[PDB]
């Protein structure tokens, strides 16, 4: 009762140091980071229009989408863009503690009711929902040393075989590599495309 | 980043010869160095408190009582918000760091306390602990509940602040609560098991004991002047009241102070309708500028041309600058701020393109510039020129305007565009169809997407597009020819004009209607509130159709509104509801109820003279300031009211009572300045927090208990007799 | 999570679905019984009809208050504009056309095509030109559908 | 247990307006509505088939 | 269809775009020689399925 508790010294011993025990494994299995979740949980939805212009893209796939946003759970505000290389991103932003893969699950379900009115080279590029936040974490960038690979080498090199095992790993939610892979072009010289009667078509 | 890393771990015996992955950009080296940084200042905290009390106390083996009873409620700490699930960061530490002297305190007065009756009887030690946690088994779970009343309530709120004050508070709680039960389970067991029952000591410790009694008694004979002149002191008591509600005007308001991080970005942004070697020139010289004339803060410069934060095109660049490590930059003058400044205003030397330094905020999480930000959009249907007309109204009057720092478009301006016209009915008169011009316009310019290939154990897509030669300049749109209904050849001569006109290159939507963005920041002293109310009398002055909308940390603190006078009206009731509880009357505990501002002038002159501004840290302080102070006077108030109830006057057990608890106050109050000097005043990652959160303590602390040991027994006089 | 089982199943369920059931694309909402509040617009002047209303709420009301908090799924009752072609088969066939002639002929005119771009990369060394070449844009107004030549 | 209260009053006073304090400050967040979530949850997937 | 023919059109477009799912582990595929394909994407201990 009383006398249990007061009269054993290493009995208190015990209960200190059980805490400190709780407090090792507690502390070898916690996550460290900077701050705390401030901001609230973002979701872009991007694709790459080839040869577009600013209008083009616009009117043609942002619209489109952003008509078939209503009707979300928790959100707050809804921003686009839309570049003139032909590129574009959609940003909804939900509310501060929404959960964000369900969240993905509402705007990718409320997106796949305007991909079939896009054009057809836009469903044809590949559109990509990621619920990454805005700022970039780190860059990993190769560098050839002697100078024998220009820089479309070292970007086949990343798309093709640094890019797929790094897209897969535990927190990486969204990429951007800086160039492209290899793509084989075919350039049309317009004088021969002449010369036989021939059309690009 | 340990994922990545191992996976390029996975990925580097395959590369190809002089294949050399590095590392140019990367923002979690300073989350590890700020870690490092916060456990660093702890142990050296720990360190210089028990260096303290063992050169101070001459004696070993009642310093080690409260030695050994840090690590015990620290580690509990850790495992009571892990319980939660939060997440060890800077701010927890902050915690545990400032959280150090409430729970050296309780340790340092149960010791005490069985040294005094040791002192006094030397009995056996079961009745006498039985008195002894009878004073102080009250005494702990009463500061218990007056902590918890002054601290806990900051957790009632919602928004980025209420996330930062909930970790504060349930940090701090924490901490309170496992020192009240570790201190009560385990500190007399562990007092009365291995001492000795020290006086009269030779040489010159043991004099310097009696030159620190001979202050004592100087302090005893001082505090007469005081005691006498009971009369003056209440009108400069009201004299600092009214200087603190002076004072709270002068310190400007924000949410977190801008850090050190080790990256500055660069936006570069060329004279638009530029093409790609203009951008290309602009972008080496500023690599060359970077490597050869500031190569003393500067590491690595990737320059990504094409991808600023603005927007994307053929005329923009952006440079990846990452700095050195802070072991090789000391000093003020090496910042990332005083680079940022040093290299604006030799980047106002490019007459070519308009280039933009700025650093990023201090969460990245938040945004990718410092600063607030609004998107100007449109409701009626004005016309994109008369938006773009109004945005750049905004612009002039905003860079007119003496509250704001240098506003931004975030975007593109307009930019000629070529407008072919296709002659539709001449066109389809002379035979071609209209699918076919379509066909040889998209695929011939827009760079079409025909199928698929594999090579190299990869499937990768084929374009098709014209020549590098037969696009570039009005007068080879004439090269393509579009066939005849007939097998005959018809050119674009025949059927497209060109006129050069007016447009965008990045258009912007917010909420389902066409917008711009205005990026900027406010002046370096004024507050959040000034700047936004200062963009509220510039969009008075814009058109009738468009609106104003902010984005972003703007949208919080434009909406939420301000719940800090509610915070400390509330935490001040309840903590004088905790103290009445303690006190069991009502009029008496006024005199800890009014000793706060006296416990904030210092946070609030210390904040002053130092250049830091109001933010989440500096309010961290000011209730960690205000309930150190309290502890501090109620044990005063308590212990002289209850020599005051054992049968004496009021003014001999006040004396007796403040003389007796002098050395304990003064005692943890120095240890607790040298547990907050090392990072009021350290140098390394993380700077702006620990000075601003070291700051306000050091400075509220030092005027408080060394100004509120002379005053609380005063209007404890004047509120108890009259 | 209700929604997530719904639409999972869903997904096993679209193969045997017809070709168009999935070209047009099915949609999977939280269902609410009640009706909250009819918001609705009249005409005091008697000037503007019903269909006008109704063009003026999907345009203008329901998007702005889509998005707001509580406001789920709803129904409006009418629809927005479009430009309605209304053909004529007595003039049909006196042309000796066809409602796929027109269907074909106004799928070739209104395109938004990726017409490209001025100075485009890769460039030729020594370009320091560079615009964006609008092509045909898709009509607007009643005059244009108007002059679509079959 | 009331013992302890009968020659302390004022901490039972305190005790008193705490509750009343916390529930003042409960009062002016939670929401007032007609009837709690009695509907069950219902998902009602539509499609317009052509014609 | 051929095994590489499944593998070329189908396999490896799938996998390319699958990039970025919540706790994935390994994925894993075949193409077999009837025209059939076989994707087993295993997510790790304690994912809810759903």
């Amino acid at each position: 009762m009383s006398k249990f508790f007061i009269d054993r010294p290493i009995f208190a011993w015990v209960i200190a140091l059980v805490i400190m025990l709780a407090g090792g494994l507690s502390i070898l299995s916690l996550p460290v980071n900077q701050y705390p979740a401030i901001a609230p949980p973002a979701i872009a939805v991007q694709v790459s229009y080839p040869g577009a212009s600013a209008e083009t893209v616009q009117d043609t796939v942002v619209q489109v989408i952003e008509q078939q946003m209503n009707g979300i759970d928790n959100l707050r505000y809804i921003s686009s863009e839309s570049n003139s290389d032909g590129s574009m991103t959609i940003t909804v932003t939900f509310e501060q503690g929404t959960d964000p893969d369900i969240a993905q699950v509402q705007v990718q379900n409320k997106l796949q009711l305007a991909t079939p009115l896009l054009p057809q080279e836009v469903q044809r590029q590949g559109i990509r929902v990621t619920k990454a936040v805005k700022n970039f974490l780190m860059v990993v960038g190769v560098v050839s040393t002697d100078g024998s690979m220009t820089k479309e080498d070292l970007s086949n090199y990343i798309v093709s075989n640094i890019q797929d095992p790094l897209s897969r790993t535990k927190g990486v939610g969204d990429f951007q590599v800086f160039g492209s892979q290899y793509s084989m072009r075919i350039w049309l010289d317009p004088a021969k495309l002449n010369s036989y009667q021939l059309t690009p078509g | 980043a340990k994922a990545i890393r191992q996976t390029i771990a996975n990925l580097e015996p395959f590369m190809p010869q002089g294949m050399k992955v590095v590392y140019p950009y990367d923002t979690t080296p300073v989350v590890s160095a700020s870690i490092h940084e916060v456990v660093k200042t702890l142990g050296e905290a720990i360190l210089l408190v028990f260096l303290v009390m063992y050169l101070f106390l001459q004696n070993f083996r009642a310093t080690l009582i409260p030695t050994i009873a840090v690590p015990v409620v620290l580690l509990g700490t850790f495992g009571v918000l892990a319980a939660f699930g939060f997440s060890i960061n800077t701010l927890t530490m902050f915690g545990m760091v400032l959280a150090i002297g409430l729970l050296v305190d309780d340790a340092i007065v149960v010791v005490e306390n069985v040294e005094r009756v040791m002192a006094e009887e030397g009995l056996s030690p079961r009745e006498a602990a039985r008195k002894s946690m009878g004073q102080i088994q009250g005494a702990l779970v009463g500061i218990a509940m007056v902590l918890s009343a002054v601290f806990l309530p900051m957790a009632f709120f919602g928004g980025s602040t209420g996330v930062i004050y909930r970790q504060f508070s349930i940090t701090i709680v924490s901490a309170m609560a496992l020192s009240v039960i570790v201190a009560l389970i385990l500190t007399p067991a562990l007092c009365a098991t291995m001492l000795k029952p020290g006086e009269h000591k030779g040489g010159f410790f043991g004099w310097f004991n009696r030159m620190f009694l001979s202050t004592t008694h100087g302090y005893e004979r001082g505090v007469a002047s005081i005691l006498k002149h009971r009369a003056p002191y209440l009108l400069i008591y009201v004299v600092i009241v009214a200087g603190m509600i002076w004072m709270f005007t002068r310190i400007p308001t924000a949410f977190l102070p801008d850090e050190d991080q080790g990256v500055l970005f660069a936006q570069v942004q060329t004279p638009p309708g530029s093409s790609a070697e203009r951008t290309q020139v602009v972008v080496d010289s500023m690599r060359e500028y970077l490597l050869e004339k500031e190569s003393s803060s500067v590491s690595s410069v990737f320059t990504v041309t094409g991808f600023n934060f603005a927007g994307r095109g053929q005329s923009s660049g952006m440079a990846f600058i990452m700095l050195k490590p802070w072991e090789e930059r000391p000093g003020g003058e090496n910042s990332v701020f005083e680079l940022a400044k040093r290299a604006q205003m030799h980047f106002f030397s490019f007459k070519d393109a308009m280039v933009f330094a700025f650093a990023p905020p201090s969460v990245l999480e938040l945004g990718n510039a410092t600063g607030f930000d609004l998107f100007l959009q449109d409701q009626a249907g004005v016309g994109h020129e008369v938006l773009l007309q109004a945005r750049n109204k905004f612009l002039m009057l905003a860079a007119q305007n003496p509250a704001l720092q240098r506003v931004r478009p975030n975007g593109m301006s307009d930019e000629p565009q070529y407008k072919l016209e296709i002659d539709d009915e001449k066109a389809s008169a002379l035979g071609v169809s209209l699918a076919d011009i379509n066909s040889t316009v998209s695929i011939a310019w827009g760079s079409s997407y025909v199928n698929d290939f594999i090579d190299r154990g990869r499937v990768k897509r084929v374009y098709l597009q014209g020549r590098p030669d037969a696009r570039m300049n009005p007068d080879d749109l004439s090269k393509w020819y579009v066939r005849n209904d007939k097998g005959e050849m018809v050119p674009f001569n025949a059927f497209a004009t060109g006129k050069w006109e007016y447009g965008s290159p990045k258009l912007e939507r917010y909420n389902g209607v066409p917008a711009m963005e205005i990026l900027g920041e406010p002046a370096p002293g004024l507050s959040s509130g000034d700047a936004m109310a200062a963009v509220e009398e510039i969009v008075k002055q814009l058109p009738k159709g468009v609106g104003y909308s902010w984005t972003g940390l703007s949208y919080e603190e434009r909406l939420s509104g301000s719940q800090a006078p509610a915070l400390y009206a509330l935490s001040l009731l309840v903590v004088f509801l905790c103290l009445a509880a303690l006190y069991e009357s009502w009029s008496i505990p006024f005199s800890v109820m009014l000793v706060v501002p006296l416990g904030v002038i210092g946070a609030l002159l210390a904040t002053s003279m130092r250049g830091l501004s109001n933010d989440v840290f500096f309010q961290v302080g000011l209730l960690t300031t205000i309930g150190l102070s309290a502890k501090n006077a109620i044990l005063i108030v308590e212990f002289a009211k209850e020599l005051h109830e054992q049968g004496k006057g009021i003014v001999e057990a006040a004396i007796e009572a403040c003389r007796m608890r002098l050395r304990p106050i003064v005692m943890t109050s120095l240890a607790f300045i040298l547990g907050v000097v090392p990072l009021a005043i350290s140098t390394g990652a993380g700077s702006g927090s620990q000075h601003a959160i070291g700051t306000g303590v050091i400075g509220g602390m030092v005027t408080a208990t060394v100004l509120a040991i002379f005053w609380v027994p005063l209007f404890y006089v004047a509120v108890s007799t009259l | 999570i209700a929604q997530v089982q719904v639409q999972n199943k869903l997904q096993l369920a679209t193969p045997l679905l017809p070709q168009e059931v999935q070209r047009q694309g099915i949609r999977v909402t939280k269902a609410v019984k009640n009706f909250l509040m009819v918001v609705g617009v009249v005409s005091t002047d008697g000037s503007m009809t019903k269909e006008d209303l109704s063009n003026y709420i999907v345009s203008n009301i329901q998007d702005p208050l889509s998005r707001t908090k509580g406001v789920g799924d709803f129904q409006v009752f009418g629809s927005q504009y479009s430009m309605r072609i209304w053909l004529d088969p007595a003039k049909l066939n006196s042309y000796q056309l066809t409602p796929g002639d027109v269907s074909s002929a106004i799928q070739a005119q209104n395109v938004q095509i990726s017409s490209g771009q001025l100075g485009g990369l890769p460039a030729v060394k020594g370009q320091q030109l560079n615009a964006t070449i609008i092509g045909k844009t898709r009509l607007q107004t009643a005059e244009q559908f108007e002059n679509i030549l079959l």
